[PDB]
């Protein structure tokens, strides 16, 4: 009773059950180093200007 | 400060925008204007020193410089008219111009409250001045007067200011008012001993010191007369200026540092002043004579004394009118018969009664004579100078003598002695150049009358 499978048939994805549980950590990664804190708040103008010598603003 | 300087920048427009008949009349009157308004930096009826802003202040220090700085702009106009008077319109008004920058350069520079700022604005000026020496002066050696006068002074600056930069970085500041609170001991490092060396060289070389002084004769025998007028009354007291506002921050250390400056300055102005005893150019002379002022000027900064402080202060306005007065009288006789030697024109008070009171006076104040600021500013610098040590009094009395003998020098052989006759050209003084003599000696005479106006911070 063995049909031959038709052009395009094997080359497909399918989808398979399995009782085997999903890896959680399959590259056997590290944890990640955290990010720099991000500094928060409104923009306000610099204080008492550039700062540059001597000039004023 | 600003209703000061702005005044002073609207003097370049009225400049180029004035008519070629008006300019001179123009300029010299909203000039001698100026000068009244700097005035109001003398109302001083407390113990604080004027701050106008961040930017700009004015101390018993600062206030006398800028005054003489902002009177010096129409003398030097007045001085300058008759040998432009070929040059065309637009060659008389761009030497305007560049007098104009000085007297704006310069004031700022005396009212600035940050080093570094000082320091942008003290080589400003070298731009003016050198176009001014080599541009308009008249010989050959004019070129070679302009690259000693800008290489001397460059070579001293760049050390100072890797040192202001320095002293930044570490204290956060150039501003003077914040350095002089929060000062604190220096320890005796050789690192320190050349961070002494950075701050006070450029001022030094720019008095001039003795030993690096070259550029200076060679600066005034080659440049126009307004061109030298400023150099001795006004730019060499900017090293003089500098070296009272930065030393403040020095201490320790100038209690030994000092010692090869006292030095080179006490012999020094021995050997200057000798050397005007033999010298055959009457500009140079009166140079020479400068340089051997300054030495005194120099050794009083370098002991740091009350009195010391007082003593430079009156001298270095003192010198600036005396000086500027005596090149404008040599500058007289040259226009005339065209040479700087000495010896050649002789006995002209027979021809010129009226100038020869003139160089009477301006001689009479260069040998210091009682009770001229001159001779106020040389005796307490002698003071405090007798109580460094009292060995001192052997150079300075030295110095007296040989200065009332190349000062006498100069009247005897210019003056007096029958007249070189052959000289037909020796046309009567100009109003002009009798009121220029005037304008010299009369603000001596009234500092003269009221000499609390320039005894510095001191006293
Ligand atoms: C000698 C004959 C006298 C001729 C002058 C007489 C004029 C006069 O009345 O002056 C007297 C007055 C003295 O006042 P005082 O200093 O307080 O005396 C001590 C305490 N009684 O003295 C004065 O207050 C006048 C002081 C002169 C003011 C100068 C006027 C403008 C100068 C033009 C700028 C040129 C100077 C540049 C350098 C200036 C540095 C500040």
């Amino acid at each position: 009773g063995w049909v031959r499978p038709d052009l395009g048939q094997l080359s497909k994805v399918t989808k398979v059950k399995t009782d085997r549980p999903l890896p959680e950590n399959p590259y056997h990664s590290r944890a990640r180093p955290e990010p720099n804190p991000v500094i928060e708040g409104d923009l306000k103008p610099a204080k008492h200007g550039t700062r540059f010598f001597f000039w004023t603003v | 400060m600003l209703k000061i300087i702005l005044p002073s920048l609207m003097l370049l427009p009225l400049t180029w925008l004035s008519s070629p008949k008006k300019t001179w009349t123009n300029v010299t009157s909203y000039s001698f204007l100026i000068s009244l308004t700097s005035l109001t930096l003398l109302w001083q009826t407390d113990e604080n020193y004027k701050n106008f802003s961040n930017m700009f202040s004015s101390d018993p220090l600062s206030t006398p410089l800028i005054i003489l700085t902002a009177w010096l702009l129409p003398l030097m106009l007045m001085a300058s008219q008759n040998h432009l008077k070929k040059d065309n319109n637009v060659l008389q008004k761009l030497y305007i111009s560049m007098l104009i920058s000085l007297q704006i350069l310069l004031i700022m520079t005396f009212s600035a409250t940050e080093l570094i700022m000082f320091y942008i604005l003290f080589e400003a000026t070298l731009i003016p001045t050198l176009i001014i020496i080599t541009r308009w002066g008249n010989q050959t050696e004019r070129l070679n007067a302009g690259i000693y006068f800008l290489f001397y002074t460059l070579i001293g600056s760049i050390p100072l200011l890797i040192a202001l930069i320095l002293i930044q970085n570490h204290v956060g500041t150039l501003n003077l008012m914040i350095l002089s609170f929060t000062t604190h001991t220096l320890d005796a490092s050789w690192s320190n001993n050349l961070l002494w060396l950075a701050c006070m060289m450029a001022f030094l070389i720019k008095m001039p010191l003795y030993g690096v002084h070259l550029w200076l004769p060679k600066a005034h025998v080659e440049a126009p007369i307004a061109g030298s007028m400023i150099l001795a009354a006004i730019l060499l007291k900017l090293g003089s200026y500098g070296m009272i506002r930065i030393s403040i921050i020095l201490d320790p250390l100038t209690k030994y540092m000092a010692y090869p400056f006292i030095l080179l300055s006490l012999w020094g102005m021995i050997m200057t002043s000798s050397i005007c005893l033999r010298q055959t150019d009457l500009k140079s002379l009166i140079a020479y004579s400068s340089v051997s002022h300054m030495a005194l000027v120099i050794a009083s900064i370098m002991i740091q004394t009350p009195w010391s402080f007082m003593g430079a202060t009156m001298l270095m306005i003192a010198h600036g009118l005396t000086s500027s007065l005596l090149f404008c009288l040599a500058n007289s006789n040259y226009e005339r018969i065209h040479s700087r030697t000495m010896i050649m024109a002789r006995g002209l008070q027979m021809v010129f009664p009226l100038m020869a009171t003139w160089w009477l006076m301006a001689s009479l104040a260069n040998l210091a004579l009682p009770p001229s600021i001159n001779l106020m500013g040389e005796l307490f610098i002698t003071m405090s100078l007798f109580s460094w040590s009292n060995f001192t009094i052997i150079l300075m009395g030295i110095n007296i003598i040989i200065t009332g003998m190349y000062s006498m020098y100069m009247i005897i052989t210019t003056q007096r002695g029958k007249l070189t006759n052959h000289m037909i050209n020796l046309q009567p003084s100009h109003t002009r150049e009798l009121t220029l003599m005037a304008l010299h000696m009369i603000p001596l005479i009234l500092l003269t009358t009221s000499p609390k106006l320039i005894t510095g911070l001191t006293m």
